[PDB]
């Protein structure tokens, strides 16, 4: 199951 | 360090006219959005911006289109106002933690322009059997038949705004409650020493500023155009 | 034994595409089990592995809204980077990403990992704790201060402790007699003649899996070795080979050990004259 | 930033037998950017019905592809493979040697 | 949408409050973020959590160990923490927030030393009901001409002493202070000056 990044950007 | 800003507090706009609001925020968060609220309910979304030229429609987008072109600024664009689009509009940004939100923009879109009235202002003075019972006085500022409800009273004590000893109606009341256009009237009082109020070199003034009419509105109207302005009312210090 | 699971992420940005290309590729015990790619004419994350055909298509539908939000999360990000570095226009850039978990023999969480690189250099990385970053430059302090402030590791600690390790139990289960299926190393030593009184001899390790493997040379069982890096067969399996210079008639003095997992013990080889 | 260059090996799947059908590999690893041109050669010109394995990358973040085709070797017939990348001046093509 | 919280909470000034609100549909990677709106101002982030109870100036966040349901504890509430508080759920990956109705806490003075009193002010070139305790409740009059405000409290910091009033108005020939406030139930030792 894939990872969704924290909504936070680089 | 966190400031989203929105100007103005307050717009009076005729049915059928195009509405351009405006939205700030100079973190240059990636993040930027548009919301509704009506009275006693939750802020409804309108858009989402995720970046410059990348807008996703929210929850109520009819009526309504958006730009970003550049991240510091979003703006909300309705290009033929209904009166149903009366409502308070929050902008708001995000870095990827809380959303930080505008002060919002009270937006009144009516049929017709006749029904606009600025507020007349009456302060009333301090009851000397108050004076005597508690060695308190208190003030009571009279806003009334003004419309719509777009309004700011603020007091002012020696030429400087006081918020101590201050209680303004949370809500104005309807002055013809069985009304669907009716004015409207709201109250404040000032309370300071009976000591305070007996010096007559004090000074108080009840200010309310009215956000109405455009400069550039159309006026034909047989009275004074409701424009945006000042009405204000003061007393002074009395040692009887 | 030990399992993993790790997903491998790229966006690459051109100037002649108007959005990035992004690839996801899944991996269970470093064997690719899906994938998502935007360049398909259908982006959708597919089954890469025969078991994993049997996950309905509600899974499918799942995985597949997510990598669209790794898209948006990607292009945002190519273009902070680009501002970080002050990079100038008409330039091609990547952004890649591996995160995934490290499961014991006894089934406990060994590690999580989370790692980031921008052209192909460490950017940012999640220490071992889950908690801290370790940020590779001036730029990626920006993002540490940043991801610090919004608590971002929270976020990728409960993912890779929680979700990570209880889908790879999940996919271990389905994927069982698959995932654990070896092919020994088929070895044999080739002669190749040279100039002087000396000769080469090849070992030649092939068709095994998984491509993890140790060739070595020795004289009479105790000069530097020659090889080539373990390559693709292009059926699932592998190849090696391993290189010795000897003198002329002392071949036999000279023994090839293949070790490997798929080998009940490891392999003693010598050239053999027909 | 810093790119690399990629790193070529051409090799057959399975040890080359002159008149058995096989297949011509060329693995190429270890570079980066992800943009790369590969080719096949048979006596110097380019193999039509080339195949070649999707994207990766490594633990080092560096690309590797496999490309591919079905072909029978001979003692006359030359194969090589040829690359292009923009860590390279010019294309570089590597010869296939059955003995590596 | 997801999280359900009780339309309205009273509470007294000092007090602690536990503003509850159940999720019972939460996922895991869900944060429970806490947003309250003053009167008409903006809303404003209060606090968040996942998993773990949060503590900060502002609140403390008590988060079931099923992550069910969650409360939002305010110590000692001052005034000016009446607002409406909104219980939110955020995903980790998205920017997104689905506002409800919330909980529209109201948070009474504690008044020291009640005087109830009903003053004349004097005329313009009204009536002042005032320093009654928050037991009292101000109704609407049953006449279209006269004019009545809910109390309001104003806060004398200068002197550490809050008040409650309401401000009747008319110019109707039969109004008077001594019946501006007849549809209210006032306090039996109210003070009405001659
Ligand atoms: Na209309």
């Amino acid at each position: 199951s894939s990872l969704c990044n924290f909504r936070a950007y680089v | 360090d966190m400031k989203v800003t929105q100007m103005p507090r307050y717009l009076i706009k005729r049915m059928g006219e195009n509405v351009l609001l405006e939205c700030g925020q100079d973190m240059s968060h990636e993040t930027m959005y548009w919301y509704r609220q009506d009275p006693g309910l939750g802020l409804q979304l309108i858009y989402i911006s995720y970046d410059v030229d990348s807008n996703s429609e929210g929850d109520i987008p009819k009526g309504y289109r958006v730009s970003r072109k550049k991240r510091e600024h979003f703006s909300l664009i309705l290009d033929s106002a209904k009166t149903n689009q009366t409502s308070v509009y929050f902008c708001a940004s995000s870095f990827g933690r809380e959303q930080y939100f505008g002060p919002g923009t009270r937006l009144t879109v009516l049929e017709d322009l006749k029904n606009v009235f600025p507020p007349e202002v009456a302060v009333f003075e301090p009851s000397e059997a108050e004076i005597s019972h508690t060695q308190k006085a208190t003030l009571v500022c009279l806003a009334t038949g003004f419309y719509p409800d777009h309004v700011e009273l603020s007091w002012w004590v020696n030429g400087k705004e006081v918020h101590s000893g201050v209680c303004t109606d949370p809500q104005p009341l309807k002055e013809q409650p069985a009304l669907n256009d009716s004015r409207y009237a709201l109250s404040s009082r000032l309370r300071v020493s009976a000591t305070f109020w007996q010096n007559p070199r004090n000074h108080f003034r009840c200010q309310v500023q009215f956000y109405g009419l455009s400069e550039n509105d159309e006026w034909t109207q047989d009275r004074a155009k409701p424009v945006t302005q000042i009405v204000s009312a003061e007393a002074w210090g009395r040692a009887d | 034994g030990p399992h993993s699971m790790r997903y491998f992420e790229t966006a690459v940005s051109r100037p002649g595409l108007e959005e990035p290309r992004y690839i996801s590729v899944g991996y269970v015990d470093n064997k690719e089990f899906v994938r998502f790619d935007s360049d398909a004419e259908n982006p959708r994350y597919e089954p890469r592995a025969p078991w994993m055909e049997q996950e309905g298509p509600e899974y499918w539908e799942r995985e597949t809204q997510k990598a669209k939000g790794q898209e948006q999360w990607f292009r945002v990000s190519l273009r902070n980077l680009l501002g970080y570095y002050n990079q100038s226009a008409g330039g091609s850039h990547t952004l890649q990403q591996m995160s995934g978990c490290d499961l014991g023999s006894d089934w406990r969480l060994l590690r999580g990992y989370l790692q980031f690189a921008y052209e192909g250099r460490d950017y940012i990385a999640l220490n071992e704790d889950l908690k801290t970053w370790t940020a590779a430059d001036m730029a990626a302090q920006i993002t540490r201060r940043k991801w610090e402030q919004s608590g971002a590791a929270e976020h990728y600690k409960a993912y890779l402790e929680g979700e990570c390790v209880e889908w790879l139990h999940r996919y271990l289960k389905n994927g069982n007699a698959t995932l654990l299926r070896t092919d020994s190393p088929k070895a044999h030593v080739t002669h190749h003649p040279r100039s002087k009184g000396e000769v080469t001899l090849r070992c030649w390790a092939l068709g095994f899996y998984p491509a993890d493997i140790t060739l070595t040379w020795q004289l009479n069982g105790e000069q530097d070795m020659e090889l080539v890096e373990t390559r693709p067969a292009g059926d699932g399996t592998f190849q090696k080979w391993a290189s010795v210079v000897v003198p002329l008639g002392k071949e036999q003095n000279y023994t090839c050990r293949v070790y490997h997992e798929g080998l009940p013990e490891p392999l003693t080889l010598r050239w053999e004259p027909s | 930033m810093i790119q690399r260059t990629p790193k070529i090996q051409v090799y057959s799947r399975h040890p080359a037998e002159n008149g058995k059908s096989n297949f011509l590999n060329c693995y190429v690893s270890g570079f980066h950017p992800s943009d790369i041109e590969v080719d096949l050669l048979k006596n110097g010109e380019r193999i039509e019905k080339v195949e070649h394995s999707d994207l990766s990358f490594s633990k080092d973040w560096s690309f590797y592809l496999l490309y591919y085709t079905e072909f029978t070797p001979t003692e006359k017939d030359e194969y090589a493979c040829r690359v292009n990348h923009v860590t390279l001046s010019q294309p570089k093509i590597v010869k296939w040697d059955r003995d590596m | 949408a997801k999280t359900t919280q009780p339309d309205s909470m009273e509470s007294t000034e000092g007090e602690t409050v536990h503003l509850p609100c159940s999720h019972a549909t939460i996922s895991g990677n869900e944060y429970i973020y806490w947003y309250r709106q003053v009167p008409l101002q903006g809303p404003e982030y209060v606090t968040h959590g996942l998993q773990q109870n949060t503590t900060n100036s502002m609140a403390f966040l008590a988060i079931a160990s099923d992550r069910k349901s969650s409360t939002l504890i305010l110590p000692h509430v001052s005034l000016r923490d009446a607002a409406v508080y909104h219980c939110i759920l955020s995903g980790g990956c998205n920017y997104k927030l689905t506002f409800g109705k919330g909980t529209l806490l109201t948070v009474t003075p504690n008044i020291q030393n009640p005087d109830p009193a009903v003053y004349q002010l004097r005329d313009s070139k009204v009536c002042l009901f005032t320093d009654f305790d928050s037991q009292t409740n101000v109704s609407q009059s049953k006449d279209s001409d006269v004019y009545i405000t809910d109390k309001c409290v104003l806060d004398m910091r200068s002197m550490d002493f809050k008040s409650n009033s309401a401000v009747a108005w008319s110019n109707k020939s039969d109004f008077a202070c001594a019946n501006a406030f007849n549809n209210s139930i006032i306090p039996e030792d109210t003070f009405f000056p001659s």
